[PDB]
RNA sequence: CGAUGUCGGCUCAUCACAUCCUGGGGCUGAAGUAGGUCCCAAGGGUAUGGCUGUUCGCCAUUUAAAGUGGUACGCGAGCUG
RNA sequence: GGACCGGAGUGGACGCAUCACUGGUGUUCGGGUUGUCAUGCCAAUGGCACUGCCCGGUAGCUAAAUGCGGAAGAGAUAAGUGCUGAAAGCAUCUAAGCACGAAACUUGCCCCGAGAUGAGUUCUCCCUGACCCUUUAAGGGUCCUGAAGGAACGUUGAAGACGACGACGUUGAUAGGCCGGGUGUGUAAGCGCAGCGAUGCGUUGAGCUAACCGGUACUAAUGAACCGUGAGGCUUAACCU
C-alpha cells in the first residue's frame, strides 16, 4: 500500500550539491590501478538531468587537445564523491547538446540568483 | 553439528518492482501462517501444496474456500503441488544451531514472459528483411520462401512463420557478486529474488546446476 | 487464388455453423417504470435506475 | 570500428586518415570498437609519416563516438574515432608518441606502451 | 503492440482530434447535455473536466489558459462564472455517462454525457 | 506445345554423409608443436568485400571451419530483372 | 622449439528475457521561431503551412544496453583398445562370461502436453420433492424447487486482430477524474523598474506538464434476470440380508 519508493532512497547521497546545466563542474572520481586508489579530476560544462532517484546522472564535456570528451557520471555512484559547481553559467535550454558541438565558445557567466 | 533443510524455503515474498533486490529489513508487523493441511483418508500419496498473497474472501469460489478451510480459512491466489518426502509431523529442533560458518553460496532464478501480440516474422524470430528499394514489389518485411517446390509438396511442421509471441514461461540461473560489506558485521542472505510471482517452486537436491 | 472444385452445400452451410446471432438472453426491469431495458442503458422513456435522467 | 570506417590516427607515424578493411577476431564479427584489433588501409597520408598510402596493417581502436560504458554505468564518449597504428605481425605501435586521451580498458597486453606514451588516461 | 498507452486516436489525425475535442467541450459546456458515441464520451470527459478544475480559481492567467483550450469566450465566461463555483465543492467527477440506444445509420454505441447539474 | 516461366542473387530452408571444423580411435618415415591416410560420427557451426549479370574464376582480408551433393541444376499464386 | 591430459578467466556468432542503466523513438509534454489569418485592438493566445521548421523530452516499445543459456552427470553404445577362455592341449577381444570407450542414441535442461477416445489422478463444493400415461434398466409430459458454479452486462489490463486469458463490480481503487509528488520543458500571464526602442531585471526554477508514483467514491461499474438441477445405468467381486 504505502510501502514503495524507499528502497532507492536507502542508498542515496544526501551530500550532493545542486547544479544547473551550463556550469563548469569538477568531478572527483575514484580509480583503481592496483593496491592504491587515487582520484581523477574532470572539468567541463555540465548537461544535467534532475534527480531521477539513484538513476540520475549528468553529462560533462571537456576538450583536452582539440576534440571533446563527454563523460556522464552517475550522481549517486560510490566512485563519484565530490562535485564543485565552480563557475556558474547562464543558458536557456536544459540540454546543451548542440551548443557543446561548437568550438572556442564559452557560455556567459551569471552568479547572482542561480 | 548436523542439521539441514527440510520442508522449508521461506514464508515471505514481496511484490516485484525491479528484479535486483539489494536486501534491507523494513519495520512493519504483519502475521503470516501456514493454513493448508490436506486430508488423510482417500489417497495413496501424502502430498502438500503452497499458496501466497491474499484474496477478498468474496470472489473466492466455495470449492476453493473449502480447499483453504482445512485448518483455518485464509485464502491466497495460487496453488502448486510437488512430490513425497515422508509425511507431516513437527520436526522443530532446539534454539540456536547454524550461526557458526556455513551461511550461503549462490541462489537460482525463475521467471515468465510478456505478451507481444500477433508478432511478425521479423519480431518473432530474427528474420532478415529484403532490400527495400531495388525493385521489391510489396516484399519488404514479408516471409520469403517457405518450402521446396514439388517433392515435399507441403510446409514442414517446425516452420518459422508469423504467429502470437509472448504469454509463455521462461527460466534462467546463476547470478553473481555485485558488492560486499564487512565493517558493520551484519547477517546477510544474498541474491536477486526470483522473477515474477507465478514461479514454480525450487525443490532441489544439492547443487547440480 | 481460386478453387478447383465447387465446395458443397454441406461445407457451405458448415462454415456457417459459427455464423449465428447470439441473443441478449436477459433484460432488466426498471424499478420506477416497469418497462424493460438493456443492462446499463436508458429505458427508452428517459429512465435509468431510479431517476428520469432525460427530460425529453 | 566497423568495416569501411574512416578513422583518425593518434600516433605520429600513422598519417592522417585510415579506413578499416576487416574487423579482426571472430567469424561474422560486425562491430569492434573498444580495444579490439582492426585491419586498416591508409587512405590519405602526409609524407612526414613512415607509412604511405595504400599500405595494409593493423590498428587498435582508442577513441570512439559510441563510447565505452564503465561498470557503474558511466559512458565516456570521444568526438571522432581514433586509432593507433600497429605492425601486422608483431602488433606493436609504430608511432613513437601518442596524441590525445586514452581509456583505461586499453591496459591489457601490448597497450601498456600506448597508455604510457599517452597524456591523459 | 501498445502497453500502458492512453488516448484513442478515433480513426482521425491529431489536429482533427484536438478540434473535435474543443468543439465538443464547447458544446457540453453550452448545452449541459450531449448525445454522442461512447468512446467520444469517455475521451470527452477526460478532456472536459480538467477545464472545470482549472476554472475554480478565477484568474486572468487561468482565463487565458482556458481560452487556449476550446477557443470560445462564451465558454470561458460560462466556465468561470456559472460553472466553477457550482462545482467548487466537488473533487472530480463533473461528468456522467449514461448509455442509450444504438444509432440508426450505423451501429454506434451512443451515450448521453452530461454534468451533475439540477434542473432548478 | 487446348502454355510444367529459363540463370544468378536476396529471404527462407530441409535431407544424405562420399566429414570442412569440433568429438573418439588405428597406422605412420607418429621425438613434441605440426602433418598424411583409414575407421566411427550428421549434434551444432559451417565469411566480408574489389572485378563483370554471373554459376564459375582471379584477388585483398578474415575464421576452428569457410564441406560435397539432393530437394522441378530447392524457393518468380515470396522478391529482382 | 614446444605438449596432450586437468583447472582458471575472457571473447565472436546464436537464442531467450528485461527496461535498472547507455541510447533511439516519442505527431498525445514543454519551449524558440518564419509567413499569414482570426479572437475589436496593444498584450496574450489559437488555426494553416510535412508535427510549418527546429530544439529538448514522460510512459510504452526497443537495441546498439544489461542479465542469462546451451553444461556437469547417468544408462546403452559405433570405431577401437582389453581381461579370462576353449572351439583349434599353443595361441585368440567372443562363441559362453566380463570391463572401458564420442559433440551421435535414451534421459539430464527448458516449453506445449489427458481430444493420452488407452480421454488419467488428487483436494474441495453442490443438489437427497410429488402426479399421470407406462409400445418397460424402461421411457415421455405437468406442478414445485432450479443449487455449487458458469454465462451475460458494465469498468477494464503492462492480455489481445475477433474470440479468448487476467483484475474489479458499491461489505468497491477496476477505469477516468480530483489531491500531493516525480519527470520534462525552461524564469508563463499580469504588474513594476531601466531603456528613444528592440529588449533586459525582479516577482520566479516561474508557469504548464502524459501514459508514471502514493492517496481518495467525485463519475461509471444497479438488484434483478439467464443457463446449469433435484442424488447420478447394468453385471461382477469384500461387513447383515
Amino acid at each position: 500500500s504505502n510501502i514503495i519508493k524507499q528502497l532507492e532512497q536507502e542508498q542515496m547521497k544526501q551530500d550532493v550539491p545542486s547544479f544547473r546545466p551550463g556550469d563548469t563542474v569538477e568531478v572527483k572520481v575514484w580509480v583503481v590501478e592496483g593496491s592504491k586508489k587515487r582520484l581523477q579530476a574532470f572539468e567541463g560544462v555540465v548537461i544535467a538531468i534532475r534527480n531521477r532517484g539513484l538513476h540520475s546522472a549528468f553529462t560533462v564535456r571537456k576538450i583536452s587537445n582539440g576534440e571533446g570528451v563527454e563523460r556522464v557520471f552517475q550522481t549517486h555512484s560510490p566512485v563519484v564523491d565530490s562535485i564543485s559547481v565552480k563557475r556558474r553559467g547562464a543558458v536557456r535550454k536544459a540540454k546543451l547538446y548542440y551548443l557543446r558541438e561548437r568550438t572556442g565558445k564559452a557560455a556567459r557567466i551569471k552568479e547572482r540568483l542561480n | 553439528m548436523i542439521g539441514l533443510v527440510g520442508k522449508k524455503v521461506g514464508m515471505t515474498r514481496i511484490f516485484t518492482e525491479d528484479g535486483v533486490s539489494i536486501p534491507v529489513t523494513v519495520i512493519e508487523v504483519e502475521a503470516n501462517r501456514v493454513t493448508q493441511v490436506k486430508d488423510l483418508a482417500n489417497d495413496g500419496y501424502r502430498a502438500i501444496q503452497v499458496t501466497t498473497g491474499a484474496k477478498k474472501a468474496n470472489r473466492v469460489t466455495k470449492p476453493e474456500a473449502g480447499h483453504f478451510a482445512k485448518a483455518g480459512v485464509e485464502a491466497g491466489r495460487g496453488l502448486w503441488e510437488f512430490r513425497l518426502a515422508e509425511g507431516e509431523e513437527f520436526t522443530v529442533g532446539q534454539s540456536i544451531s547454524v550461526e557458526l560458518f556455513a551461511d550461503v553460496k549462490k541462489v537460482d532464478v525463475t521467471g515468465t514472459s510478456k505478451g507481444k501480440g500477433f508478432a511478425g516474422t521479423v519480431k518473432r524470430w530474427n528474420f532478415r528483411t529484403q532490400d527495400a528499394t531495388h525493385g521489391n514489389s510489396l516484399s519488404h518485411r514479408v516471409p520469403g520462401s517457405i518450402g521446396q517446390n514439388q517433392t515435399p509438396g507441403k510446409v514442414f511442421k517446425g516452420k518459422k512463420m508469423a504467429g502470437q509471441m509472448g504469454n509463455e514461461r521462461v527460466t534462467v540461473q546463476s547470478l553473481d557478486v555485485v558488492r560486499v560489506d564487512a565493517e558493520r558485521n551484519l547477517l546477510l542472505v544474498k541474491g536477486a529474488v526470483p522473477g515474477a510471482t507465478g514461479s514454480d517452486l525450487i525443490v532441489k537436491p544439492a547443487v547440480k546446476a | 487464388a481460386v478453387q478447383q472444385n465447387k465446395p458443397t452445400r454441406s461445407k457451405r452451410g458448415m462454415r456457417r455453423s459459427h455464423d449465428a446471432l447470439t441473443a441478449v438472453t436477459s433484460l432488466s426491469v426498471d424499478k420506477t417504470s416497469g418497462e424493460k431495458h438493456l443492462r446499463h442503458h436508458i429505458t427508452a422513456d428517459g429512465y435509468y435506475r431510479g431517476r428520469k435522467v432525460i427530460a425529453k | 570500428i566497423q568495416e569501411q570506417t574512416m578513422l583518425n590516427v593518434a600516433d605520429n607515424s600513422g598519417a592522417r586518415r585510415v579506413m578499416c578493411i576487416k574487423v579482426l577476431g571472430g567469424s561474422h564479427r560486425r562491430y569492434a570498437g573498444v580495444g579490439d584489433i582492426i585491419k586498416i588501409t591508409i587512405k590519405e597520408a602526409i609524407p612526414r609519416g613512415k607509412v604511405k598510402k595504400g599500405d595494409v596493417l593493423k590498428a587498435v581502436v582508442v577513441r570512439t563516438k559510441k563510447g565505452v560504458r564503465r561498470p557503474d554505468g558511466s559512458v565516456i564518449r570521444f568526438d571522432g574515432n581514433a586509432c593507433v597504428l600497429l605492425n601486422n605481425n608483431s602488433e606493436q605501435p609504430i608511432g613513437t608518441r601518442i596524441f590525445g586521451p586514452v581509456t583505461r580498458e586499453l591496459r591489457s597486453e601490448k597497450f601498456m606502451k600506448i597508455i604510457s606514451l599517452a597524456p591523459e588516461v | 503492440m501498445r502497453h500502458r498507452k492512453s488516448g484513442r486516436q478515433l480513426n482521425r489525425n491529431s489536429s482533427h482530434r484536438q478540434a473535435m475535442f474543443r468543439n465538443m467541450a464547447g458544446s457540453l459546456v453550452r448545452h449541459e447535455i450531449i448525445k454522442t458515441t461512447l468512446p467520444k464520451a469517455k475521451e470527452l470527459r477526460r478532456v472536459v473536466e480538467p477545464l472545470i478544475t482549472l476554472a475554480k480559481t478565477d484568474s486572468v492567467a487561468n482565463r487565458r489558459l482556458a481560452f487556449a483550450r476550446t477557443r470560445d469566450n462564451e465558454i470561458v465566461a460560462k466556465l468561470f462564472n456559472e460553472l466553477g463555483p457550482r462545482f467548487a465543492s466537488r473533487a472530480g467527477g463533473y461528468t456522467r455517462i449514461l448509455k442509450c440506444g444504438f444509432r440508426a445509420g450505423d451501429n454506434a454505441p451512443m451515450a448521453y454525457i452530461e454534468l451533475v447539474d439540477r434542473s432548478e
